[PDB]
RNA sequence: AAGCGAGAAGAACCAGAAGACCAGGC
């Protein structure tokens, strides 16, 4: 089989042109007429879809074109008499390709919506979860648009009167919207927390007070 | 004619605590019996999760909640949740595992299985109650990605419902089962 | 399309369409009859 | 102020023409 495609970083493989390494530039039907801008040059030359082959330099980029390894990308770190070595770059995987073989969630969990919007879901649909963030809004956003966040179950912050309150303690709220209500702390920051109020019907009982307007109950 | 293809292709004794419940709750199991074979199916599963599974340094791991009559499941709750301290869940759960201390709800449907999960998970308000999924089609799904068993006995259950699937089909109600109306509840007092 | 003096007896001078079609479609006159057609050799015999 | 036998929830749950022509209102 002899394929070739546009992009991809070349070498030849025979001729007085031999080891020079470009980049491919077009395509044609079946004589390809492949023409590979070489490094630093400012002309471009002709080669037989069959003198070309695709070498890579250590620290460039790789894709593997076809193959076991088909879909992986990274790095070759090492260059044996044929076989190159790489590392995936999504995971830690293990990769060995010949250089021709390259180119070039749940009910209340904790969510990152953006750094300062740290929300808790609080309604699982099919494609969407309900969250109420840290600002006392319900938003609805898109499973895979949120990162599940790890919870601090150690967290401590103050409350209205300075006491040191921390997870999973039962607050009474004296100020802001929720004042008057108690709940017990599912989710702690130092200026807000999540609460849950088993009479609260709304958003299944989860709300959201600032820790200045909370008392230790 | 399906009843009968229940009976044939089922545990006796399955069968048996599936009758048994129906009849404990008051209906004719003659007529409804997409509700028999959804039952015994639950139940085969339920065993299925609790079979061959021993806590030993040997004791069955799983204690099968479903089956048994309400009093009897609702006391092996509390007794649970009176020695283990877990906390007492409102809605009657299905297993409980005693080296991970929590209760254990399975459920096998027909439709995809991330909907039947987060309309459980949502009724559930997730009380500290771990639940796992199975479905007909051969998948599974569980609370936290957690399914505390070995992959082969999860692929022993998801074979087996798919074989039920595939004898219930040669059967040709497959899409009968895909009806289950609310009630037809209508039994006046003669 | 006007209504040209010829159509006295012949078409009537008021049903017509008002559209992009006026006196184009026109109607016969209650009285009016439309030939059908007739062979000229026995006039043909006649007048020679 | 009243005050004379008991309850709670197994399983799982939509549709396109398009084109032409004719009549017609405005
Ligand atoms: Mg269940």
């Amino acid at each position: 089989e002899h394929n070739f495609q546009p992009g991809d970083n070349v070498e030849v493989c025979e001729g007085e042109l031999i080891n020079l390494q470009g980049k491919i530039l077009s395509v044609d039907g079946n004589k390809i007429t492949i023409m590979p801008k070489h490094e630093d040059l400012k002309d471009m030359l002709e080669f037989p879809a069959q003198e070309l082959r695709k070498y890579f330099k250590m620290g460039d980029h790789v894709k593997v074109i076809a193959g076991r390894f088909e879909g992986d990308t990274g790095l070759i770190v090492r260059v044996e008499e044929n076989f190159v070595i790489l590392f995936s770059d999504l995971t830690m995987h293990e990769l060995k390709v010949l250089p021709r073989d390259l180119q070039l969630h749940e009910w209340g969990e904790l969510v990152q919506l953006d750094p300062q919007t740290v929300g808790v879901i609080v309604r699982l649909e099919r494609e969407t979860f309900q969250v109420l963030n840290m600002y006392g809004k319900v938003v609805t956003v898109r499973h895979q648009a949120v990162t599940r966040k790890k919870d601090n179950r150690f967290a401590v912050a103050l409350d209205s009167e300075q006491n040191n309150i921390h997870v999973k303690d039962i607050v009474k709220v004296i100020d802001g919207p929720h004042s008057g209500r108690e709940g017990e702390i599912r989710h702690l920051f130092r200026s807000f927390a999540f609460l849950h109020c088993k009479k609260l019907v709304e958003n299944g009982g989860m709300f959201v007070c600032k820790t200045r307007h909370l008392v230790l109950a | 004619g399906m009843e009968d293809f229940v009976r044939q292709c089922f545990n006796p004794m399955i069968v048996e605590l599936a009758e048994k419940a129906m009849k404990e709750y008051g209906e004719d199991p003659k007529i409804e019996t997409n509700k028999f074979a959804s039952i015994c199916t639950h139940l085969e599963v339920c065993f299925m999760y609790s079979d061959f599974h021993f806590i030993d340094e040997l004791k069955h791991r799983f204690e099968i909640i479903e089956g048994r009559d309400r009093t009897m499941a609702w006391t092996v709750v509390n007794s649970i949740c009176n020695t283990t301290g877990v906390e007492k869940p409102k809605f009657l759960p299905d297993l409980y595992d005693y080296k991970e201390n929590r209760f254990i709800d399975i459920g096998v449907t027909r439709r995809e299985v991330h909907i039947y999960y987060l309309e459980k998970a949502n009724k559930i308000k997730s009380e500290k109650t771990h639940i796992h999924i199975f479905s007909f089609t051969g998948e599974e799904m569980a609370t936290k990605a957690d399914y505390t068993l070995d992959e082969e006995s999860r692929a022993r259950i998801k074979t087996r419902l798919f074989t039920i699937r595939q004898e219930m089909a040669s059967r040709g109600l497959w899409d009968s089962f895909r009806q289950s109306e609310r009630g037809e509840e209508t039994i006046e007092e003669r | 399309r006007q209504l040209h003096n010829t159509l006295w007896g012949m078409v009537c001078p008021a049903e017509t369409p008002e559209g992009h079609a006026v006196g184009l479609v026109k109607n016969l006159a209650l009285m009016a009859y439309i030939s059908v057609g007739s062979q000229p050799s026995p006039i043909l015999e006649f007048l020679e």
